[PDB]
C-alpha cells in the first residue's frame, strides 16, 4: 500500500533528478541517478529553468562549448551573466579547466599528496563567495531553488581540495539539505571522513538537528526516515570504513525490495561476501552481475581478484580477454589483465600493468600493495620496499600495504627490523587473527618467548572459528617446552588433538607431531593405557609416522 | 493433426522451399504456447546457417544456450557459427567448459579442434579431429573436418582417400562428393571433376556452391 | 561441418601477357601513320 | 576552416579524458593466448606441445591409454597401440570396444 505510494514517488523524483544534474553537465551523480531509475522495481517529459530567452541563448554557447572539453573558451563568453543557474556554470567550467589541467601536468608523477601531510585556486573560491553574499536568499529560506543549493557543492568540493576540511563539510550538508539525490556529492561527503567515531558524530546529526527542504523536494520524500540517499549513505560510509553496524540491516533489505535490479546494489551486496571472506557465495552473487550487466568495468577489479585465489585460470582467461576487448584505458581494465598475467607466473609483465593502472587514476591505492608483491616472487626485495613504502605514504590508514611491507623483511633475515612494521599494522586493525599469530613468529625467532606466549593467546580469542586454532596451538605448546614447564603444556596439547575428534577425524599433519608427543611422555608418566589409543588414531600419518606409533603400540601393548 | 504436422515439418531438411518452413513455424510460434521452445529455434538457427545470417546465428544460439548451457541438439551448428565468426574468446571458453564437463563426448574434443583450428593449427588439429571421429563415429563434422585439415596445407595425394571414405561412409550428403569433385579440379583433372559434380547436383538440385563449381 | 572458400581463379599471366603484347602492338604500328 | 565541426568519427572529445593520447600504444598489444603460450614462459614447437599436452589432461584413465599412440591414417585405418596392435577400419563401432578390451581386460595364456 504506501510501499506502492513510495516506488511512484521515487520514480518522479529520479525522473527529475538525472534531468538538471545532466542538464547541469555534471556526469558524478547523473550516470548514477539514472542507473538508479533503471534498477527501480517494476510497478510527458518534465522540464523547467528560470532563464530569459535573452540569457537562454547564452546557455546553449555554454552547455555546448563544456562537453567539447573547450572549457576555458566557455569562461570568457558566459563572465558577465548574472543567474545562479549559470553562475554555477562558469566556475565549474574554470574548476574543471584546472582538475584537468592539472592531470596534463603530471602524468610522470605516480605518489600523490604534499610530503609535510592554492592562489589560482582562491580565485574560484572568492568568486563563490562575492556571488553568494551578493544574491538576495543565501540559504537557509525555503524559497531556495536547485542551483544555489548546486552551488553549494562547488564550494565545498573546491574547500577540500584545499584540505580545509569541517568547512566543506558544513558547504555539503547545506547543499544536501536543500537538493538531496545529488551521489555526487554524497561521494565527496565520505571521502572527507577518516574514522568511525567521525562517522556517527555525523550520523548522528542527519538524524537530530538535520532536515531537507520540503518546498524543492517532493512530498512524502523530505522524510529522513523514508528517504534513499540517507539510507544509501548507510551501507556505503559504515562498511567501506569497515564501522560499527547500526541501523544497517533493516535498511539493507528494505534497499532490496525497493531496487531489485539495481547494479550498483548487488556488486555492494557481493562486495559485503567478499570483504567477509566468504568467496564461494561471492562467486555466485558476482556471476549474476555478468550475466545481467556484461559491461561495467567499476566492481569487476574483485571479480578478476576472487578468479586468482578460485584458481580458475580458464574463467580468468576469459574475463582478461572480455574485459581488454571493450577499452585498456580505465583504471580496472589494466588491473584485470594484471591478476590475469600474474596467474600464469609471468611476474615481468604483470608489474608493468600494475603500474600502468595505477597512472590512469593515481586514486587507486589498492594497485600499490600488489606492485610490490609481483617483485618479491621476482626475487627483487630492494625494489619491493619502496613500492610497499609509497603506499602508506599515500595514507597511513593501509592495513594491507603496512602486512605487505612486513613480509618483505620477514623474507630476509632482518626479522627484528620487520618488529616494528608489524606493530604498526596492529593498531590498525587488532581485531584479526592472521595479523596476531604474525607477530608469534618474529617474536618466536627473535628469542622472545615470554612475550609470543601472549601475543598467540590474543590471536586464539580473535579467531572466529576453532578449526583455525589448531596450527597455533601445536606451535603455543612447544614454546611451554622451550619454558620447561611440561604440564602447563599438556593443556595445550590436549586442544590440538581433540580438534581432530571435533572435526570428524581431520587427521592433519600437525596433528600427527601432537599425538607422537602426547603419547610419548604418556609412557613417562606410566599410563600405558591411556598411550596405546593415541598411538593407534595417529597411524594414518606420513612413514615416519606411522612407524614411530607403531613400535610405541608395541611398547605399551606388552606393557598393558 | 496440425501441430504435430507443424512439429515433424519444424525438422525437415533445408535446401527446398524454406518459405513453406519458415510459414509454418511462425504459425507454431503465435497460436500455440511453443513461441521460443528449443527446437523451434534450433530450425531457425539451421535456417540461418543455410541461408548465413551468421549475425542472427549468434543471436538465436546465445538466447537459447543461455538457458541451456549443454544441449547437444545445437552444439555443431554454435560451434560452426562462432568459427565463421573467429570469436576466439567465446570459443575457448566453450571449449573448456565442455572439456571439464563432457570429456567423452566428441562434441567438447570437435571444440578443442576447432578451436586450434581458428588459430591456423592444422597440422594438430588433425589429431584432435581424429580423436573427435574415433569417440563417435557417424559424425559428419569431424571426419570433414579432418580432410579439411589434409587438404588445407600440402600433402594433396591422400586428401583424395580421405574424401572417398568420406563419400563412401557417409553415403546421401552433396557434400563430400562436391569436395572431391573439387579436389580433382585442383589437381587439374578434369572430366573425372565433372562427373563428380554432376553427382552432386543429382544429389542436391539447390545448392549455390555445387553450381558455382 | 564446414565449407571453405569456394574456388575461384583470377587474371592468369599469359592472358596478361598476350594483352600486354597486343597493347605493344597498338602503341606500335599507330606511329606509323603519324610518321 | 571546419576542422572540430565534423562528428562522423572518434575524435579528440569523445575519450573521456584527452591527454590519454600520450601513451596511446596500448591499443596495439596482443594478449597471450590463454592457454599454449604459458610454456614460452618455462622456456626463457614446444608451445604447440604444451598446447597439447594442456589440452590432453582432460581424459580419463582408460580412454588417454586408449589415445596414448592412437594413429589415424587418411584412408579411415586406425592403429592402436598396446603399452600387440589393433589395426582395423574404423567406423564399426566393436574394433574400439576391442581395444578397450585388450587395454583394460584381463588376459592370460596360462602355459
Amino acid at each position: 500500500d504506501s510501499q506502492d505510494k513510495i516506488i511512484h514517488d521515487i520514480r518522479i523524483q529520479l525522473r527529475k533528478a538525472a534531468t538538471e544534474l545532466s542538464r547541469w553537465k555534471l556526469y558524478g551523480s547523473s550516470k548514477w541517478a539514472a542507473e538508479a531509475l533503471a534498477g527501480l522495481a517494476e510497478a510527458i517529459p518534465q522540464n523547467g529553468f528560470g532563464l530569459s530567452e535573452t540569457e537562454y541563448d547564452l546557455y546553449l554557447l555554454g552547455s555546448t562549448l563544456f562537453d567539447a572539453k573547450e572549457f576555458d573558451r566557455c569562461v570568457f563568453f558566459l563572465k558577465d551573466v548574472t543567474n545562479p543557474y549559470l553562475k554555477f556554470l562558469k566556475l565549474y567550467s574554470k574548476f574543471l579547466s584546472w582538475d584537468k589541467k592539472s592531470q596534463e601536468s603530471m602524468e610522470n608523477i605516480l605518489t600523490t599528496g604534499k610530503f609535510t601531510d592554492q592562489s589560482n585556486i582562491s580565485s574560484i573560491l572568492k568568486e563563490i563567495n562575492t556571488f553568494l553574499e551578493s544574491y538576495e536568499i543565501k540559504i537557509d529560506d525555503d524559497e531556495a531553488d536547485l542551483g544555489l543549493a548546486l552551488l553549494y557543492y562547488l564550494r565545498g568540493v573546491i574547500l577540500k581540495q584545499e584540505k580545509n576540511i569541517s568547512k566543506a563539510m558544513s558547504s555539503f550538508l547545506k547543499s544536501l539539505s536543500c537538493y538531496s539525490f545529488n551521489w555526487s556529492c554524497w561521494l565527496e561527503l565520505m571521502d572527507c571522513l577518516q574514522k568511525v567515531d567521525d562517522a556517527l558524530l555525523l550520523n548522528n546529526y542527519l538524524y537530530q538537528n538535520f532536515q531537507f527542504k520540503f518546498s524543492e523536494n517532493l512530498g512524502s520524500q523530505r522524510t529522513i526516515e523514508f528517504n534513499i540517499m540517507i539510507k544509501f549513505f548507510k551501507l556505503k560510509v559504515f562498511e567501506e570504513l569497515n564501522g560499527q553496524l547500526e541501523d544497517y540491516f533493516e535498511d539493507l533489505e528494505f534497499l532490496l525490495q525497493v531496487f531489485p535490479n539495481f547494479t550498483f546494489l548487488k556488486a555492494y551486496n557481493a562486495t559485503i561476501s567478499y570483504n567477509n571472506l566468504d568467496y564461494v557465495t561471492a562467486e555466485s552473487r558476482f556471476d549474476d552481475i555478468v550475466k545481467q550487466d556484461p559491461y561495467r568495468l567499476n566492481d569487476l577489479e574483485t571479480y578478476s581478484n576472487i578468479l586468482y585465489v578460485m584458481q580458475k585460470n580458464s574463467k580468468l582467461a576469459y574475463l582478461a580477454q572480455f574485459v581488454s576487448q571493450i577499452d585498456r584505458f580505465r583504471p580496472e581494465t589494466c588491473c584485470i589483465i594484471a591478476n590475469y598475467y600474474s596467474a600464469r607466473q609471468e611476474h615481468e609483465k604483470s608489474i608493468m600493468y600494475f603500474r600502468r593502472a595505477l597512472t590512469l587514476d593515481k586514486k587507486t591505492t589498492n594497485a600499490w600493495t600488489l606492485m610490490g608483491h609481483e617483485f618479491v616472487e621476482l626475487s627483487n626485495s630492494h625494489a619491493a620496499i619502496e613500492c610497499y613504502r609509497r603506499a602508506v605514504d599515500i595514507c597511513p590508514r593501509d592495513f594491507k600495504a603496512w602486512f605487505g611491507l612486513g613480509q618483505a623483511y620477514a623474507l630476509l633475515d632482518m626479522h627484528l627490523y620487520s618488529l616494528y612494521y608489524f606493530q604498526k599494522a596492529c593498531t590498525l586493525k587488532p581485531w584479526d587473527r592472521r595479523i596476531w599469530q604474525v607477530l608469534g613468529e618474529c617474536y618466536s625467532k627473535t628469542g622472545n618467548k615470554v612475550e609470543a606466549i601472549k601475543c598467540y593467546k590474543r590471536s586464539i580469542k580473535a579467531s572466529q572459528t576453532v578449526d583455525q586454532n589448531t596450527s597455533i596451538y601445536y606451535r603455543l605448546a612447544q614454546l611451554y617446552e622451550e619454558l620447561e614447564d611440561l604440564q602447563e603444556c599438556k593443556k595445550f596439547m590436549m586442544k590440538c588433538v581433540d580438534v581432530e575428534e571435533l572435526l570428524e577425524g581431520i587427521v592433519t599433519d600437525e596433528t600427527v607431531k601432537a599425538r607422537l608427543w602426547l603419547a610419548i611422555f604418556e609412557i613417562k608418566a606410566g599410563n600405558y593405557q591411556l598411550a596405546y589409543d593415541y598411538a593407534m588414531g595417529v597411524s594414518s600419518g606420513t612413514s615416519q609416522e606411522i612407524e614411530e606409533a607403531r613400535m610405541l603400540a608395541r611398547e605399551c601393548r606388552r606393557h598393558m | 493433426k496440425e501441430i504435430m504436422k507443424n512439429l515433424y515439418k519444424i525438422n525437415l531438411s533445408k535446401y527446398i522451399n524454406t518459405e513453406d518452413i519458415t510459414k509454418s513455424n511462425e504459425i507454431l510460434a503465435k497460436d500455440y504456447k511453443l513461441a521460443d521452445n528449443v527446437d523451434v529455434v534450433r530450425s531457425k538457427v539451421d535456417i540461418c546457417y543455410t541461408q548465413c545470417k551468421f549475425n542472427e546465428c549468434l543471436e538465436l544460439c546465445e538466447t537459447v544456450l543461455e538457458n541451456d548451457e549443454f544441449n547437444t541438439n545445437i552444439l555443431p551448428a554454435y560451434i560452426g557459427c562462432l568459427y565463421e565468426l573467429s570469436n576466439k574468446n567465446k570459443l575457448f571458453l566453450l571449449s573448456h567448459r565442455l572439456a571439464e564437463t563432457f570429456p567423452k563426448s566428441a562434441i567438447t574434443w570437435f571444440s578443442v579442434a576447432t578451436y586450434y583450428m581458428s588459430l591456423d593449427r592444422i597440422s594438430e588439429a588433425q589429431k584432435y579431429y581424429s580423436k573427435s571421429s574415433i569417440l563417435d563415429p557417424s559424425f559428419a563434422a569431424a571426419w570433414l573436418g579432418f580432410a579439411h585439415t589434409y587438404a588445407l596445407e600440402g600433402e594433396q595425394d591422400q586428401a583424395l582417400t580421405a574424401y572417398s571414405t568420406a563419400s563412401r561412409f557417409f553415403p546421401g550428403m552433396h557434400l563430400p562428393k562436391l569436395f572431391l569433385g573439387m579436389q580433382f579440379m585442383a589437381m587439374n583433372s578434369l572430366n573425372l571433376a565433372e562427373s563428380y559434380f554432376v553427382l552432386a547436383y543429382d544429389i542436391c538440385p539447390n545448392d549455390p556452391l555445387v553450381l558455382n563449381e | 561441418m564446414i565449407r571453405r572458400a569456394p574456388t575461384t581463379l583470377q587474371l592468369s599471366h599469359d592472358d596478361v601477357t598476350s594483352l600486354i603484347d597486343d597493347l605493344n602492338e597498338q602503341k606500335l604500328k599507330q606511329q606509323l601513320n603519324i610518321e | 576552416s571546419s576542422s572540430s565541426y565534423r562528428d562522423s568519427y572518434f575524435q579528440y572529445r569523445h575519450l573521456p579524458a584527452p591527454h590519454h593520447i600520450l601513451y596511446a600504444e596500448w591499443n596495439q598489444d596482443i594478449l597471450a593466448l590463454p592457454d599454449e603460450v604459458a610454456n614460452i614462459t618455462m622456456a626463457m614447437m614446444t608451445s604447440e606441445q604444451n598446447s597439447n599436452r594442456y589440452w590432453n589432461s582432460f581424459h580419463d584413465e582408460d580412454d588417454w591409454n586408449l589415445f596414448n599412440g592412437m594413429e589415424l591414417e587418411s584412408n579411415g585405418v586406425v592403429t592402436f597401440a598396446g603399452q600387440e596392435t589393433i589395426t582395423g577400419s574404423i567406423f564399426d563401432r566393436r574394433i574400439t570396444q576391442l581395444a578397450y578390451a585388450r587395454n583394460n581386460g584381463w588376459h592370460e595364456l596360462a602355459l
